[PDB]
């Protein structure tokens, strides 16, 4: 856990820093969510991985989320909750909870990007029980969503695959934001993956493949900017405006 | 289960993979991926995290950036 | 996918099997079908599409489907209207029994029957269809196969340009880019420069003023991997390539064009060029947002449209309002495209002529319009994209349009103050200039000398608050002036008084008048000083933050309407946040067309708007207004100079008046930092101290004395009962002096009331029986004050409370000494077609008599007692 | 739920000199007739030509109000 | 001490004065008020409404027929002077709270569009019975709040009625403390189960009422020793607390073995329906409840019709006026008759007259409905009904003509597939595949060898293997459908 005082200065620093941006799309965001009958239940997903200790994307990755944090404050027709995770998994914010830039500093507090693997089958089952808990606390037609953050570091996607059945039929969504590295060339479109043939013995026929192939989800964007995420998700919303 | 570990490969003379992400493995069955790669299927040396240089439990730190060339 | 045809043949085996498929459309997907339904010989694919239906549109589907009918066919059900979807699953059940009784006809399952439908799935959304997992369960599902190597072989059947764009335009996507020059290069091996430069040449023309983006970079970049003298009344060097493009596309293809973009620089001169430079074409101005369907072709003999006559002959048509137009009648019309240049008659019913060097062309709105909106998608893949070169970093292109006019003096003076005001803060302003040309067009008033520059100014100058709202935008004004001659309410002396006529400069044309300020802060009072200077001018003010059609136009019958096509002129507050819903019907009714419609109605032989603004969130169709102005707000001694035109008839009483006037204006200072709120408008006026002044001048209080004495009503208690309405206090004890009096005084008789300063009258003769027995109240004594003070000086009141201490009380109490009958209406559901209009009645008889009864009763008790 | 453009209708029987529409049947006030609204704060807001216009006042609960005589002359 | 309450009603009423009632949900607050107008002789006479907004917002206080008028109910309520009573008012419509406003005005008033203005005479009294917007009807009114206690009147409510006890009172509670504490947990797996219409002890009054038949399937006496009894009136005595449902089975668990003891277990499945529904016959009016699909519940009407008795159904979707005249409704005649009926797809266009038919085969008074025309108390011989998969394995099967010994597993791979249908199919195509239309589908599929030419079945299930799975596949799993092709081998 990081030092409070230093937490919230850079809290503050990318409030400021994405501040045009973030009232730009919230007025955007006002022009279209007037015509209630039905709400959302929200979270994200804060990793805590040596992914963050690389790369650099910590700092895009900071101001998306100051971002995303202070819109999501302005509308206030349903909830709005905060988890983060290395391997484990902790709670910042509930849904009933009211948010501060205090909040926002503890939120940062609390990382130090030091790990070697990351839970996301167990963040998705922990994810998917706080939305069942928020949904049987809400009456009673509302819809929810995680938005998974990080590079992809995992160990298994077939459990991936029927979990993400089993949220798919929770009228509950999993967007996975393809982080990718901003400081270096490395990508993921240049991410390949060994493949084990241990029916031609394993070693003597080690396929090259690649980690978008066997990618489990299927909504996901690139990045190389802090804009993409923002603009998709204005998208999203306008989608449901469009229904709601 | 093990964990999933992600290694680059730049030869001694500055070579290059990007980045591969396989299952955890030791340091002997990787000749193999570099000589597909190098489409001869030569012995090579190694050298990593010059840390103290190491050339499984050896390659247990996390990136690696994997030095090597023929021996 | 000719597997799926087989399986699909498969399908056909078992008839009575309702049949579904999903997956892309427009794919291969209903050509299959339609080249099946002759391969099997039986009779033609019919096809319906419905999001809206009447079920006489559907009544005949299945009327077709009886008698040796085909069998009934859906082209899309995940936008299927919900009206009909009940007796559609009726059709689901095989042992169905049909009478239909608006017609009385009886149906049973016919022999020739399937119920072939079609559907696209969600995309990125979390559940989309308007279909039910449960209405889903009588269905065969089916997914549609899609190979890549399709885009290679319809080129590979016949050469041509589209058969690179059949599939490609839809990118609007990197790997989708890619994939897809990925079979352009295939393509390429395929029977290259001409077509490689031809297609490069519209991937050019797809982005040429849509972005600044490279994505034509790239495309070029991987390309390189995969590697005129016109005539008319304006040359347009920038369209030269341009028309080139054009002429190649109507050469080469019977490809339609189709433009999008900022009219005025490129869409207007384009289509005179062209008709100079060759002709043929019927060059129309061809609207379609409630025009007929038929009648746009003609029809009932048969008569003629006009675009009957381009698909009759033409190398070019220019229909408009086509984002604003329906897509159903303009997919009807997909056969003038490459397809053969005809499509559905009925009743002439030949076929028309086709000619590949016809070029379907038409135009879509400016950005600005909100129609622009609405596009249609399946006329984005068709077609060929081309966007107006617009005008940045060039101050020449205006030139032209400037020297045009009869007094080539514009292209003098426009650009110097121009290029000033750019200096202090540009396409924007070519649009000024644009709307400076017609008001100065418009001008002949005068004897038409060199006053332009000074009319110019004020549109640009004077306009500049909006942006950037400064206390240095008068001195830029100022300097505005400069250059211009470098280039070359009340009736009071106050700016207030030239801010009137300043408006009159504007009454050019007129159709709004957007403005900025403090509203009703002058500004209102200024028009009802104009409806007094003018006669025969009616106004209406009416407020706009919440509300729809039916508290605007009825069912017809509306106050806005009811004063539209009556007067000349509207008033209007408060547009700061509009419904955006009714905002549609604004901007639809009386741009300078008068009649209305979304359902529709004629108006304007002459009618005005006015409007304000609350200093945010604002759409650009509130910018695309075609007028905006900026108001002078008052000044402090602006407002004691009309108080002291006003009333100094006795005791002007000036510095006391300054420090009252004072009070409620520093008060509004006070307020904005924090002075506790009961209320959103919680501001201060000249209209408090106008009170003030009203009850000054009372005839006779029973008093010598009201100087602080009024600080009970006006200040004071419409703040709420709070520590800190002590702080008014003091802050009105640090103005003005200290005064303290008796609190309460009531003491009543049969002829008069007196309450601590005011009295009033009773009327004998009559009171109103108030059961739930009243008495006066030791504590709220001075609220019964203030209410005998406005039924005296004639103010409505509204009163605030926690839902206790009496509110529907006082006055009660009070109307039980002196008042005549109270009717008391509460309010929980009620509209303004409900406040004051009642509603209609079968018979209306007994109802009446209730009137005639209680006004003998009424009377008869008077004259009893009397 | 009274919709505050219900009451524009009202704009024309207010301080200025009113006359309400309504062919022709036009009414304007009776020398008698007066107009009273009330409100609770929690709804509130009843638009700013009805209070910068007109004439409001707030009314605390009663018994923070009240003296003992005005307790004693009620059952409490 | 609920006579506490009780003569805190009468004290209210003591000053002829409406009342606000208030209450967890199910605490019989319909029950004190019943029993009220036994004392104070109002319930040949009252006036009670369910709630009106979908089958009436202005019919109550009436409306002309073009050529006479025609005076609503609430109307001749207040002028002839009489008890109203108001159920769940605050679901009522904002429009309804707006007239009775008015009510609680004075002259206890009601004013209709009429001319006229109708005055409370003596006899009008106005009572709440809830479970907003208008301050001045939460002002007024009196709040009165009940709650039937735990653990102590749960005994005493039967132990002078139906004095029959000696296992009851330590199952009773214990019952009652877990159904209302797995009521938690069923809503956390709200997919189907969903929101259970909650427990009232008036079910468990209703158990009084069964445990009187199984002593009729017994005899009187002071003690049944008999084990199977006592534990086939614990699967049942906890089974008239559930309802159908969403049948996951998580209760089914808990629900046979509840007190100390017990296990789990033409017309296969339908013999546990066809025996419920002879249970809840067997124990008439004033209840019944069906949420189970008409489709699935049209056996038991083809039962009843030719069990002693006949029957019929209208549906209540499209506007009925064959309930009174109009010449005479049709639906006066079988309630006149005997015979039964049944309500096809409820939507509330008019169940006012109906919620009186309710309660009528019942030891006290009750008329059904009034017409001016047929009057009538009710029928004795009389049931309403209301509308809205392992055994029959062999049973779908058997839906093939036969002559060859076909293999079992063909349904094996219905539910084979079934499991995975709601597990493991890759997102497909956006959505949830299907785990409820596959067995309709499954039959379906036999529905396909017919009109079929004549060829084998064995050739078709492996063509038709791949008809039925084929979006299922979606081309990212046609490997595991694969072995599905392989079954029907």
């Amino acid at each position: 856990e990081r030092s409070l005082e230093e937490s919230r200065e850079l809290w503050h620093k990318s409030e400021i820093s994405t501040a045009d941006l973030v009232s730009r799309l919230g007025e955007q965001l006002r022009l279209i969510l007037e015509p209630s009958k039905r709400q959302y239940q929200i979270m994200i997903a804060l990793d805590d991985s040596k992914s963050m200790s690389e790369s650099k994307c910590v700092k895009l990755a900071f101001d998306s989320l100051c971002l995303v944090s202070k819109t999501l404050t302005q509308l206030e027709a349903g909830g709005l909750s905060i988890v983060k995770f290395g391997e484990n998994i902790k709670e910042v914010h509930s849904f009933d909870q009211q948010f501060s830039n205090e909040s926002g500093a503890r939120a940062f507090q609390w990382f130090g990007f030091q790990e070697t693997k990351t839970d996301v089958k167990k963040l998705v089952a922990e994810s998917t029980k706080i939305f069942e808990r928020a949904r049987a606390m809400v009456h009673n037609d509302q819809w929810q969503l995680e938005i998974v953050i990080s590079d992809g570091i995992c160990e298994d996607h077939e459990t991936i695959q029927k979990l993400v059945r089993r949220a798919r039929e929770n009228k509950i969504m999993l967007v996975f934001v393809i982080i990718d590295g901003i400081t270096s060339n490395e990508s993921i479109l240049d991410m390949s993956q060994v493949n084990y043939i241990p029916d031609q013995y394993g070693n003597p026929q080690l396929k090259i493949t690649k980690y978008l192939d066997t990618f489990p989800f299927e909504f996901y964007v690139v990045v190389h900017d802090i804009s993409e995420l923002p603009e998709m998700l204005s998208l999203i919303l306008r989608q449901y405006f469009t229904d709601l | 289960d093990l964990p999933n570990v992600s290694i680059k490969f730049q030869a001694l003379d500055t070579g290059d993979n990007a980045l591969r992400v396989p299952g955890a493995i030791s340091e002997k069955q990787l000749e193999e991926l570099l000589n597909q790669l190098n489409g001869t299927s030569v012995p090579y040396t190694f050298s990593c995290t010059i840390k103290a240089s190491d050339p499984y439990s050896s390659l247990i730190k996390p990136q690696i950036t994997l030095l090597y060339t023929p021996r | 996918v000719e597997k799926n045809m087989m399986n699909l043949v498969r399908a056909t085996s078992g008839k009575r099997f309702p049949v579904l498929i999903q997956g892309p459309t427009s794919s291969g997907k209903t050509s299959m079908i339609k080249y099946l339904a002759d391969i099997t010989g039986h009779k033609f694919v019919r096809i319906n599409n419905h999001e809206h239906t009447d079920l006489q549109e559907y009544l005949g589907v299945l009327v077709e489907a009886l008698r040796k009918g085909y069998w009934i066919v859906l082209d899309e059900l995940n936008l299927a209207p919900t009206d009909v979807l009940e007796a559609l699953n009726r059709l689901l059940d095989d042992n169905r029994e049909l009478f239909i009784p608006e017609t009385q006809e009886v149906v049973h399952p016919h022999p020739d029957f399937l119920l072939f439908a079609t559907q696209n799935p969600p995309g990125i959304y979390g559940g989309r269809k308007i279909l039910s997992r449960a209405f889903r369960n009588r269905f065969l599902e089916l997914h549609f196969d899609d190979i890549p190597q399709d885009e290679l072989e319809i080129i590979l059947r016949e050469r041509c340009q589209i058969a690179p764009s059949y599939a490609k335009k839809i990118v609007e996507r990197l790997f989708e880019q890619k994939n897809s020059f990925a079979t352009l290069r295939d393509l390429f091996r395929w029977a290259v420069g001409y077509e490689q430069l031809a297609a490069s040449g519209y991937m050019l023309l797809a982005e040429r003023c849509r972005t600044p983006q490279e994505k034509v970079t790239v495309k070029k970049t991987l390309e390189k991997v995969m590697k005129l003298e016109a005539i008319g009344s304006v040359t347009w060097t920038k369209g030269m390539r341009r028309l080139s493009v054009l002429v190649s596309s109507c050469l080469k293809n019977k490809e339609p064009v189709l433009l999008v973009g900022e009219t005025g620089c490129g869409k207007t001169t384009i289509c005179q060029l062209l008709a100079q430079f060759m002709g043929r074409e019927l060059i129309t101005l061809n609207a379609h947002q409630n025009t007929e369907t038929g009648d746009i072709l003609g029809a009932q003999e048969w008569s003629d449209g006009p675009l009957i006559q381009a698909m009759r002959t033409g190398n070019f048509f220019l229909l408009d309002e086509i984002s604003l137009a329906d897509d159903s009648v303009l997919e009807r019309l997909n056969s003038v495209l490459e397809p053969e240049r005809s499509l559905l008659l009925a009743e002439s019913d030949s076929l028309v002529t086709a000619s590949e060097n016809f070029q379907f062309f038409a135009t879509m709105n400016p950005g600005g319009d909100y129609g622009k909106k609405e596009l249609s998608p399946a006329l984005r893949n068709r077609f060929t994209e081309i966007w107006v070169p617009s005008m940045e970093d060039f101050n020449d292109v205006n030139m032209i349009v400037s020297s045009r006019l009869l007094e080539d003096l514009k292209d003098l003076a426009n650009p110097i103050v121009k290029f000033s005001e750019w200096f202090g803060k540009n396409a924007t302003s070519g649009v000024i200039s644009l709307r400076d040309i017609l008001a100065w067009v418009e001008f002949i008033n005068k004897v038409f000398p060199k006053i332009q520059n000074k009319s110019t100014a004020l549109i640009q100058g004077a306009s500049m608050v909006f942006i950037d709202a400064l206390g240095t935008n008068n001195t830029a004004y100022l300097a505005e002036n400069e250059n211009d001659l470098k280039s070359l309410f009340n009736l009071t002396a106050p700016t207030t008084a030239s801010n009137l006529v300043r408006v009159v400069r504007a009454m050019q044309v007129h159709k709004p008048i957007l403005l900025e300020g403090s509203p009703g802060v002058g500004k209102t009072s200024l028009i009802t000083a104009l409806a007094n200077i003018t006669g025969n001018k009616l106004t209406r003010i009416n407020l706009s933050e919440q509300t729809d059609l039916v508290d605007l136009f009825g069912a017809h019958d509306a106050p806005f309407l009811r004063a539209m096509k009556k007067g000349e002129w509207v008033l209007l507050d408060e547009m700061n946040l509009a419904s955006q819903s009714v905002l549609e019907g604004l901007n639809a009714c009386l741009d300078h067309r008068g009649e209305a419609y979304i359902i529709s109605f004629s108006c304007h032989p002459n009618f005005l708007v006015f409007a304000a603004q609350n200093p945010k969130g604002l759409p650009k169709s509130f910018v695309n207004r075609f007028s905006v102005v900026f108001i002078d707000m008052l000044t402090s001694d602006d407002l004691l100079l009309i108080a002291k035109h006003l009333y100094p008839s006795i005791e002007p009483d000036i510095i006391a008046k300054m420090i009252k006037l004072m009070s409620t204006l520093e008060d509004q200072v006070c307020k904005r930092k924090l002075w506790g709120n009961s209320g959103s408008p919680w501001e201060f006026n000249l209209r408090d101290t106008l009170r003030w002044l009203k009850l000054l001048n009372q005839y006779s209080i029973c008093e010598d004395v009201d100087v602080f004495d009024f600080v009970d009503i006006i200040v004071k208690q419409r703040f709420r009962t709070i520590s800190d309405k002590n702080k008014a206090q003091l802050l009105i004890e640090d103005i003005f002096g200290k005064f303290s009096t008796k609190e309460n005084f009531f003491k009543l008789t049969e002829d008069y009331v007196q309450i601590n300063n005011e009295v009033a009258l009773r009327n004998p003769h009559y009171r109103y029986p108030i059961t739930q027995n009243l008495f006066p109240l030791e504590c709220n004594v001075a609220v019964y004050e203030s209410v005998l003070k406005a039924i005296n000086n004639n103010w409505p009141l509204v009163l605030v409370g926690p839902s206790n201490s009496g509110k529907t009380e006082t006055i009660r109490f009070l109307a039980s000494i002196l008042g005549p009958r109270v009717d008391v209406f509460s309010m929980n559901s009620d509209i303004d077609s409900m406040d004051i209009l009642g509603g209609y009645e079968q018979v209306d008889l007994t109802r009446q008599i209730s009137y005639i009864t209680e006004e003998l009763t009424n009377i008869v008790r008077e004259i009893i007692s009397m | 739920l009274c919709s505050p453009s219900v009451l524009d209708r009202l704009n024309s029987l207010l301080e200025i000199d009113g006359s309400l529409l309504i062919q022709p049947r036009v009414l304007k006030p009776h020398p008698n007739f007066r107009l009273f609204l009330t409100m609770d704060p929690k709804y509130g807001e009843l638009s700013r030509a009805m209070r910068n216009r007109g004439v409001e006042i707030y009314i605390d609960e009663l018994h923070s109000r009240s003296t003992a005589f005005d307790r004693l002359t009620l059952g409490f | 001490k609920t006579v506490s309450s009780l003569r805190q009603l009468g004290r209210k009423i003591q000053n002829s004065t409406p009342i606000m009632l208030i209450g967890k949900a199910g605490s019989g607050k319909t029950f004190l008020i019943n029993e009220l107008s036994k004392y104070m002789g109002c319930h040949d006479s009252i006036v009670k409404i369910h709630l009106g907004e979908q089958t009436d917002a202005k019919l109550l206080i009436g409306t002309y027929t073009s050529f006479e008028w025609r005076a609503g109910v609430l109307a001749t309520a207040v002028k002839e002077g009489r008890w109203v009573l108001i159920e769940d008012i605050d679901k009522a419509p904002t429009d309804v709270l707006s007239i009775l406003l008015s009510l609680l005005e004075k002259r206890e008033l009601t004013i209709p569009s009429r001319g006229e203005t109708v005055k409370a005479a003596n006899g009008f009294q106005l009572i709440s019975t809830v479970r907003n917007l208008n301050m001045i009807g939460m002002r007024i009114w009196n709040v009165i709040e009940l709650e039937e206690p735990s653990e102590e009147d749960l005994t005493h409510i039967l132990a002078q009625k139906f004095p029959i006890l000696t296992n009851l009172i330590p199952k009773l509670i214990d019952s009652y403390k877990n159904v209302k504490s797995i009521y938690m947990n069923t809503k956390f797996i709200s997919l189907n189960k969903g929101a259970h219409t909650r427990v009232v002890s008036v079910r468990d009054l209703i158990k009084l009422c069964e445990r009187l038949d199984i002593l009729f399937k017994n005899n009187g006496i002071n003690k049944p020793d008999q084990l199977i009894q006592s534990s086939v009136y614990d699967s049942i005595f906890s089974e008239a607390a559930d309802c159908f449902a969403g049948a996951i089975g998580e209760f089914k668990a808990l629900e046979p073995i509840i007190q100390a003891i017990g296990e789990s277990l033409f017309t296969n499945h339908s013999l546990r329906l066809m025996e419920q529904i002879s249970v809840c016959i067997q124990m008439t009016e004033p209840v019944l409840l069906v949420g189970e699909t008409g489709t699935g519940k049209t056996t038991v009407v083809q039962q009843l019709a030719k069990m002693l008795a006949k029957k019929l159904t209208v549906i209540n979707v499209s506007q009925q006026t064959e309930t009174g005249d109009l010449v005479e409704g049709s639906l006066v005649k079988t309630i006149r008759a005997g015979e039964w009926l049944l309500l096809d797809e409820v939507n509330l266009a008019t169940a006012d007259t109906l919620e009186s038919i309710s309660d009528l085969l019942t030891e006290p008074d009750s008329r059904s409905i009034l017409l001016s025309a047929e009057p009538i108390k009710a029928h004795p011989d009389f049931r309403i009904f209301a509308c809205m998969d392992i055994t029959d394995l062999l049973s779908i099967i058997d839906k093939y003509i036969g002559k060859y010994s076909v293999s079992d597993e063909w349904v094996g791979n219905d539910i084979a597939e079934l499991y995975l249908e709601a597990k493991k199919l890759s997102d497909n195509n956006t959505i949830v595949d299907g785990s409820n239309q596959k067995p309709h589908f499954s039959i379906r599929t036999l529905t396909r060898t017919l009109l079929y030419v004549t060829d084998i079945i064995h050739i078709y299930g492996l063509r038709r293997s791949l008809y039925d799975g084929f979006c299922m596949s979606f081309l990212t799993l046609l490997d595991q459908k694969s072995e599905a092709i392989l079954k029907p081998v």
